[PDB]
């Protein structure tokens, strides 16, 4: 009635991708930023997809 | 027997096979490409190659 | 500082020590007993301050310095 | 389909191998008789040739009928060939490797994807034996499978310059070849050799077995030596002429020593690095079959 | 594939990986048609982000060929994919799903 | 400079361990405020002699 397997799959996908991006070691401060911004953006994409 | 090469001897031969490229070949025509510059100058390693 | 005479042992030791305190090679300690540490690549990376591609590889993946079979340490 | 005799395809007059010389179609043996060798202080000893790799390179999906004999002969003796490993159509030989493949190797030296009318072709079993080995030319460029291109030339020297005692010994002095010579003699020699239908030789070389094989190896020793000669001139460090009282002796230094040279020269064909790797591979395989 | 030139230095470059994941979802068929060509991009991704695992993987081989009885046979040899290989026996090895 | 090299060899940042011990990075990186919610702390303020 409510849950959608497709959307929820994309949700585990972006979960994995956020774990991937989170473990990405970086040296520059700006890269450090774009990492966390990238994570927020993934959390956005999941809602568009759902 | 293999044939005698024509330049080995002094007779003139007036019918000869000439290889020729066809319409499907073309040489020296200018050619198009997609150049793609690096996203950051500071990401470009010069060495150790 | 001492053009004509031996460096007094106290100064030699204290400077050598403070400089030893200054050094820290990147590494990922592990429990495998077969493992070694690629001293050459680590000290090199450190010397270039991790700017060379090897220094990048090391600053991001220090574990790459650890190795069992000696050759693979570089193949990696 | 061409039947293969109890001897090789090489027994057929259709496949005679003959360099031009003194205005006639000379056999390779009667050219090699002209050759004479000055010894030098250096010695060649022949190391064991490494066993060729088990791998047969993929015959990539190719719609076309590859002209293979032309590719091989030009890669070995061709005056102008280069980047021979760029295209990598040598791998195509492994299409012939399979049992009951549709593909045929024509006497034309072309690898047809399917049997086609009015094109005579070698017996498929023979070609399969031949492809099981020579398809490995297709991996002459890949780093894992490259042949040594220095030590192998020792064998070349022994198989060319070497006296029967030097051959039994496995060690001969490095030699310096020479012969009475016409202008452009090595260019003309190499071009007489590019026209040779060498797949006949390689196919009999891989298919024949028993006494029938050994009887081949004696009969075609001089042919193999002519191929080796052209390669030798291709890799020789220098190729001078000598005045000898209104006669000229061409002289190459040195037999059996690859100088690794790649800059072109008028006197002889030149190997680009790709031709070196290829020729090294070819020698690896061919000498492997030749000594078994 | 309409080739990307991505080097995958910045974290944001995960975007390109995502561009493929979505494509593999919305269009699995077309994806499967171009997947070797997208493996060439992914390899630049893995060699930066996961150099150790990348070395182990590529050491196993960049491609494989299923044989008789269905076993995979990885090449053991790193080599760039070309769409010339799509009609051949070879497969991109990122998609082998062999642990 | 000397004290600096000794300090920064230890690491620009640290993380408190679940066991409570500090664990310095051993790296010299510029801090970003994205790090403020991260596990890491600036090492100047560790108060570890
Ligand atoms: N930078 C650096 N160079 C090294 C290291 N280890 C070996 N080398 C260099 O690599 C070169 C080759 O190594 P070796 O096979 O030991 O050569 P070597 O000349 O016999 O070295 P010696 O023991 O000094 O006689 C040597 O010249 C060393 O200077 C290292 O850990 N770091």
């Amino acid at each position: 009635t409510v849950t959608n397997e497709f959307a929820s799959r994309f949700r585990t996908i972006v979960a994995t991708l956020a774990n991937v991006v989170n473990e990405r070691a970086v040296q520059d401060d700006m890269q450090k930023a774009t990492r966390s911004c990238t994570k927020q953006w993934l959390r956005h994409l999941e809602t568009q997809f759902d | 027997q293999v044939g005698i090469p024509k330049l080995e001897v002094d007779h003139i031969s007036f019918s000869n096979v000439v290889s020729m490229m066809t319409a499907n070949i073309r040489t020296g025509d200018d050619m198009a490409v997609e150049r793609v510059n690096p996203d950051d100058v500071r990401a470009i390693n010069i060495r150790n190659a | 500082k001492y053009p004509s005479k031996a460096i007094p042992a106290d100064e030699l030791i204290d400077n050598l020590h403070s400089w030893m305190r200054s050094v820290h090679l990147l590494h990922v300690r592990s429990e495998d007993n077969t493992l070694r540490y690629n001293w050459m690549l680590g000290v090199y990376a450190r010397s270039t301050n991790y700017t060379t591609p090897v220094g990048q590889l090391v600053v991001n993946a220090p574990a790459i310095l650890n190795y069992s079979n000696p050759q693979d340490a570089f193949n990696s | 389909m061409l039947q293969q005799p109890t001897g090789g395809y090489t027994t057929l007059e259709q496949f005679a191998f003959t360099i031009r010389n003194d205005g006639t179609n000379a056999t390779p043996t009667q050219f090699l008789q002209l050759l004479s060798y000055e010894a030098t202080e250096n010695e060649l000893v022949k190391k064991t040739i490494p066993t060729p790799e088990t791998h047969l390179p993929s015959a990539r999906n190719v719609p076309g009928n590859v002209y293979i004999e032309d590719a091989i002969t030009q890669a070995l003796f061709g005056i102008s060939a280069q980047n021979v490993n760029a295209h990598g159509y040598f791998s195509r030989l492994s299409a012939l490797a399979l049992p009951n493949t549709s593909a045929r190797l024509g006497l034309d030296g072309v690898i047809y994807n399917s049997e086609t009318i009015n094109i005579p072709f070698y017996d498929p079993a023979a070609v399969a034996n031949f492809a099981a080995t020579y398809a490995k030319l297709g991996n002459a460029s890949t780093p894992r499978y490259r042949a040594d291109m220095i030590d192998i030339y020792a064998h070349v020297g022994l198989e060319l310059a070497g006296t029967d005692a030097e051959r039994a010994a496995g060690v001969m002095p490095v030699k310096r070849a020479k012969f009475d010579s016409w202008e452009g003699s090595l260019i003309s020699l190499s071009r007489d050799v590019v026209n040779w239908k060498i797949l006949a030789f390689l196919i009999d070389l891989c298919s024949l077995e028993g006494e029938a094989l050994r009887a081949f190896k004696t009969r075609n020793r001089d042919v193999f030596r002519m191929m080796l000669f052209i390669m030798s001139t291709a890799v020789a460090a220098n190729v001078v002429n000598r005045k000898v009282t209104k006669r000229v002796d061409r002289v190459l230094e040195y037999i059996g020593v690859n100088s690794m040279r790649t800059a072109g020269r008028t006197a002889t064909i030149t190997y680009d690095l790709s031709r070196h790797e290829f020729a090294a591979k070819f020698l690896q395989l061919t000498f492997t079959r030749w000594n078994a | 594939l309409k080739k990307i030139a991505e080097s995958f230095e910045d974290p944001s470059s995960i975007v390109v990986v995502l561009e493929f994941i979505l494509f593999a979802l919305f269009f699995p068929t077309e994806f499967n048609r171009i997947k070797g060509d997208i493996q060439n991009v992914l390899l630049l991704f893995f060699s930066r982000w996961y150099p150790v695992e990348y070395g182990i993987f590529v050491q196993r081989g960049a491609t494989y060929t299923i044989n008789a009885a269905g076993e995979f046979e990885f090449s053991g040899r790193n080599e760039k994919w070309d769409q010339a290989l799509y009609l051949s026996e070879h497969f991109p090895a990122l998609f082998s799903d062999v642990p």
